[PDB]
């Protein structure tokens, strides 16, 4: 039988594909012919693969031309067929179609199979001699005469420009998506070009191949190549002292390495991927760690613990919400930062006002419903939503805000995601009374409070794990400042120590203090 | 080198002379004949205009930006035309 493997086209992901086509698209074939004509079916003879550029596209072809034992597929690279004389582009696409003519003549569908590979065909298919070759085409794959041993393939990268009247069932009936070069596929690829240098002991031993193919995110081939290459040209220019004139080489220009160093400095500063990769600067949201200066801090990770862990391990609750409250200043979005980080769950994803300026009510819509799409396609996901009251931009005069963005936060909040997944939503914000009076409030399942440097003893434990001021200093702070209550947030207490620090030393704890009075409040 | 290569297509002609040089370039540069005996230098005001099938690798594949010098550019340029 067809015995589908999908390790036979030597990649991953085709599981499913395989499995779909080998089962259910393709299967007529392998049926007796006659109960096939009998009752009716048709056979496919129409795949379309769409997606970026890579290497899969070519090698699954390649591969499926090896599937049977069928002639040598036809391939057609760009639009070859345009000419300059009429009537030229049609006769050879009907050309083409010798063999399979000959064989739907001389044995008819009992022949051996075609295959016919199309490149780019949206180049093609999308003015009289581009409808004159679309006709052309849509008539002989499809035409007064049935051919049943012709199939075509065809790969794009812009699957909505193709003509409507070609995804026609009959003409392309099985879709295909791509994706990119994986780190197997990496792996494997930088394996193929190190090892032929690995053998001839050329190549430094502090290499470490992992590594560089971890570093290296949506480089193609082609790309690895290149910096391979590049890692050569960096090697090698150790011992080409060109110059101004050109020396060029030396008595050691041979027996060269490919050295780590030399890998490294031209993948940052001499190769640029042609697409990028994706971002996760915590380090933003957390640009000076957690200092434990109290209980709170303790009190509010656990709670987040809990939460997590519950999301987990739920069978009737696959939804959780919960609501980040305090005073401003207090740090509110880094405890939420490093309770997503301890998740420690497949996707995460942070959506905050900072990339979304000058934008409408509904670009915010868009951007938050893509953000939770694409949430929903993992098997568990967490997603923190910081600056409420910067979201639905709010102003305390009139009031004024945005009701668009609120209606949708509310709708969004108590959606489930498909069967047998999971979510989890932290939301920060520092004005509780606003988001009650708004009922916003009761759709959230709990709440955490943040709290701020209250007596004396945590301020000067604050100040010794930061280590800034000595025992001199100390004593006399905490003999002004034991014998009476503060009020102040840890984002603000380093500022009033940077802006403090400025003076010169015989003034500095003054200046401390004094500002210290001037922040001064009760709750 | 923008005046010859755009993007195929985006013209408003029968003739279509502006693809058929294209084609006809990516061809020679790069078809089934190997020629690896030429080295080909094309500057350009306007690097957009260019159709993006000439800019990959293989083809072309190394792109220079010349921006404008700075002080000791400047000193160098004056010392040349003042000597
Ligand atoms: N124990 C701690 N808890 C929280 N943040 C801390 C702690 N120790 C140091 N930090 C740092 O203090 C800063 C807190 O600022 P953050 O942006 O988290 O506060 P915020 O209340 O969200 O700000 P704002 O109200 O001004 O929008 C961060 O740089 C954080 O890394």
């Amino acid at each position: 039988n067809p015995d589908w493997n999908f390790e036979k086209m030597g990649i991953g992901g085709l599981d499913k594909e395989f499995s779909d086509i080998f089962r259910r698209a393709f299967a007529s074939r392998v049926f007796p012919p006659e109960i096939v004509e009998q009752m009716g079916c048709k056979h496919v003879k129409g795949i379309l693969l769409y997606g970026p550029p890579g290497c899969g596209k070519t090698l699954l072809a390649r591969q499926i031309g090896k599937m049977l034992n069928a002639r040598e597929p036809k391939v057609v690279n760009g639009p070859e067929i345009l000419n300059k004389y009429v009537g030229e582009s049609e006769a050879n696409i009907r050309k083409l179609f010798a063999d399979a003519e000959e064989e739907q003549r001389r044995l008819g569908a009992n022949s051996g199979l075609h295959i016919i590979i199309f490149d780019e065909i949206d180049a093609i298919c999308k003015t009289g001699v581009h409808d004159t070759v679309v006709n052309q085409l849509l008539s002989k794959i499809d035409g007064v005469e049935q051919l049943n041993n012709i199939l075509v393939i065809g790969m794009t990268n812009r699957p909505d420009l193709i003509d409507e009247a070609l995804l026609r069932p009959g003409r392309l009936e099985v879709k295909m998506e791509i994706g990119l070069p994986d780190e197997k596929g990496r792996l494997q690829i930088l394996h193929i070009h190190t090892a032929r240098m690995r053998g001839h002991q050329l190549l430094s031993a502090d290499v470490d191949i992992k590594e560089l193919a971890v570093e290296t995110k949506n480089f193609s081939g082609a790309e690895l190549e290149g910096l391979v290459r590049a890692a050569q040209s960096t090697a090698m220019n150790r011992h080409i002292k060109a110059s101004t004139k050109v020396e060029v080489d030396m008595e050691k220009a041979e027996s060269l390495q490919v050295t780590r160093g030399d890998f490294l400095a031209s993948l940052e500063n001499d190769i640029k991927p042609a697409f990028g990769t994706n971002q996760e600067d915590y380090a933003s949201y957390i640009m000076n760690g957690i200092i434990k200066w109290g209980d709170p801090v303790t009190r509010v990770l656990d709670d987040g613990e809990l939460l997590v862990q519950q999301t987990k391990n739920s069978d009737r609750t696959p939804l959780v919400s919960v609501l980040l409250e305090g005073p401003p200043h207090s740090g509110k979005t880094a405890l939420a930062a490093k309770i997503a980080e301890e998740s420690n769950f497949p996707f995460i994803k942070i959506c905050s006002p900072d990339k979304m300026i000058g934008f409408s009510e509904t670009a915010k819509c868009q951007a938050m419903k893509k953000i939770f799409d694409d949430a929903y396609k993992s098997q568990l996901s967490c997603v923190v939503v910081d600056d409420i009251e910067r979201l639905l931009d709010y102003v305390p005069i009139g009031p004024r805000f945005s009701n668009l963005v609120l209606q949708a936060l509310l709708v969004l909040l108590k959606k489930a995601p498909p069967q047998g997944r999971k979510l989890l939503i932290i939301g920060t914000t520092s004005r509780k009374d606003v988001l009650q009076e708004m009922e916003m409030l009761n759709a959230f399942s709990t709440t955490i409070h943040v709290p701020n440097i209250a007596t004396g003893e945590q301020l000067l434990e604050a100040l010794e794990l930061l280590g800034n001021f000595k025992d001199k200093e100390r004593t006399t702070i905490a003999q002004q400042v034991k014998g009476k209550k503060v009020w102040i947030g840890i984002k603000k207490l380093l500022m009033l120590i940077e802006m403090s620090l400025q003076m010169d030393p015989e003034y500095r704890v003054r200046k401390f203090l004094a500002l210290l009075r001037e922040e001064g409040a009760s709750p | 080198i923008d005046a010859i290569c755009k993007q195929r297509g985006s013209m408003a002609g029968s003739t279509g002379v502006h693809d058929t040089v294209v084609n006809q370039l990516l061809s020679k540069i790069d078809g089934v004949e190997q020629l690896n005996n030429i080295l080909v230098i094309g500057m350009t005001n306007r690097p957009d205009l260019i159709d993006e099938a000439l800019l990959r690798p293989g083809r072309l594949e190394v792109k220079m930006e010349i921006g404008l010098p700075d002080e000791k550019g400047r000193l160098q340029i004056l010392h040349i035309h003042t000597a």
